């Protein structure tokens, strides 16, 4: 798919280093 | 359509190999780095007022954007968007600061790690509408309009431990039919009311429950939507109970089923979807516009109700062909499109990703900003009138005034707030407090051709004095 492309050239780099990294304090 | 509405939207903040910043450093910097006046609290942390009526602040931390006052839902969502683009611009500015850190912001709600932060909706009124029927009508309604609101989260269970897809970000987090928090055992209803506006005649409905929206189709039809269901709330039309078994439990098992099959279990006996119960407020919705205003019915009001309709029927039919209009199907389509491609469990960190990154305020690396520019997300406004809404206030409230008052007058404003505008003038030891009370006064037919021949603010304010009870309440 055309925009499956889109999304790969744009997608963070170390996905799994990303998404473990990504911690919030909790708001409202 | 008119009703005064507002959003606020708490950003997700992250700030990668920087090991010595935090969050509230971080926030501060978004603020700080942007702009202009201080908000009026009468630590005091970073907390501004735009040009746009908007407030752009720390709330803990998180950098938070709150729109002007506006009355109908596309002015919401084109200020709404605004904001989006403001905290984009600021996270830039920031990477100018000495400090030099490269932010990035996230227009959603979880961390899908047991934190959430908040999209606050917010309607003006009426003060003698009583509480009861607020609670009774609002319950159903918000326990299912997920179905097109949601914006979509990979993960199930509130730690994120549960495999699989779900309809929103903030169903697992909240616990409660009705209370106070905001922050912790979430309810349904938040009983909050500070109206900002004279409390005898006004009550401001805080609801806390929905997902942030990138699409402008969503956001439209939440704001619209509810505003509807608020005029038969303060009117007394809703003559059925449309009661649901455990409420709290049902906005869960909506939730945690996309296929849209989950039966909700009324009091009175009836069996449910939630895109069914949706049907039924619509139904009553069109009842309403129909008996009250037949012919003089307004093209928004219009426009939401058909919208409205032809969203739940595609709903039912086959929801992948939203997939240009929800974010939670534009999102499931990314989803699906991988894990068809690569054969991805729903744990894959890659999903995570998408999940998250959907949401990014960069229009170069956010995905729905990567829908947008190749034309695969339907718009409601154009981009023209998004970034005129970055610095000009909406005509037909009190942010007119406001906002006109930084862009004209910033030098001698000390403070604003909602509720008022704090001048300091030349030659003055006291402040000048001019109360902007009625949130449908203080508009541009109220005050704009005075603010267009004053040239100074001790004009402007000698041309107020004693005329509060004309251009304000
Ligand atoms: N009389 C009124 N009626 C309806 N909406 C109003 C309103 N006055 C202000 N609003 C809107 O409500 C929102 C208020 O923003 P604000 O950030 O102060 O909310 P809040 O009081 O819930 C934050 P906090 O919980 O930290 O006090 C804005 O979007 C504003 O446009
Ligand atoms: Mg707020
Ligand atoms: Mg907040
Ligand atoms: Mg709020
Ligand atoms: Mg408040």
């Amino acid at each position: 798919d055309a925009i499956l492309d889109e999304i790969d050239d744009v997608l963070e780099e170390n996905a799994e280093e990303f998404v473990r990294s990504y911690i919030q304090k909790g708001g409202q | 359509m008119h009703r005064v509405m507002g959003i606020e939207t708490e950003y997700g903040i992250s700030v990668p190999h920087q090991p010595n910043a935090n969050a509230m450093a971080a926030s501060s910097q978004v603020v700080n780095a942007y702009a202009q006046a201080r908000w009026d609290f009468e630590l005091g942390l970073a907390n501004v007022i735009l040009t746009n009526g908007a407030r752009l602040y720390v709330d803990h931390a998180h950098p938070e954007y709150s729109t002007p006052e506006v009355t109908n839902p596309r002015d919401a969502v084109l200020w709404d968007k605004a904001g989006e683009r403001i905290m984009a611009e600021a996270a830039r500015r920031a990477a100018d600061l000495p400090m030099g850190w490269t932010i990035q912001l996230y227009k959603n709600n979880t961390d899908n790690k047991g934190a959430s932060y908040g999209c606050h909706e917010n309607y003006l009124m009426n003060r003698s509408t009583p509480f009861a029927d607020i609670v009774r009508h609002l319950i159903p309604f918000f326990v299912t309009r997920q179905v097109f609101c949601g914006a979509g989260r990979v993960g199930i269970g509130a730690d994120g431990r549960g495999e699989g897809f779900q309809l929103s970000q903030r169903a697992d987090f909240f616990e409660v039919e009705v209370g106070l928090e905001t922050t912790l055992k979430r309810p349904i209803i938040n009983t909050r009311d500070e109206p900002h506006a004279d409390p005898e005649k006004y009550r401001r409905l805080h609801v806390i429950i929905g997902d942030a929206n990138m699409s402008e189709i969503a956001t439209y039809l939440k704001l619209g939507t509810t505003a509807l269901v608020l005029a038969m709330i303060e009117d007394g039309f809703l003559s059925q109970d449309f009661s649901v078994e455990s409420p709290v439990g049902a906005l869960r098992a909506v939730s945690h089923d996309p296929t849209l099959r989950y039966q909700l279990r009324l009091h009175d006996g009836r069996r449910l979807t939630a895109v069914q119960l949706q049907m039924e407020y619509l139904e009553q919705a069109r009842k309403y516009v129909e008996d009250r205003f037949g012919t003089d019915v307004d093209d928004m009001t219009r426009d939401v109700l058909d919208r409205w309709e032809t969203t739940l029927v595609r709903l039912a039919d086959d929801p992948m062909q939203l997939s240009r209009d929800l974010d939670w199907v534009a999102k499931l389509s990314i989803l699906e499109g991988y894990r068809q491609r690569e054969n991805l469990p729903w744990s894959a960190h890659k999903l995570q990703l998408v999940d998250l990154q959907y949401h990014d305020v960069r229009p170069d690396r956010g995905l729905y900003n990567r829908l947008v520019a190749r034309g695969r997300m339907n718009l409601l406004v154009d981009e023209a009138a998004v970034r005129t809404a970055m610095h000009e206030p909406p005509n037909d409230t009190r942010a007119y005034f406001r906002g006109r008052c930084l862009a004209k007058f910033g030098a001698e404003i000390a403070a604003a707030s909602w509720d008022s505008v704090i001048f300091d003038l030349p030659g003055r030891d006291s402040l000048q407090r001019v109360p902007t009370l009625e949130p449908l006064r203080g508009t541009r037919a109220h005050v704009g051709d005075l603010l267009d021949r004053c040239r100074s603010a001790t004009e402007l304010v000698a041309a107020l004095t004693g005329g509060e009870n004309l251009y304000f309440q």
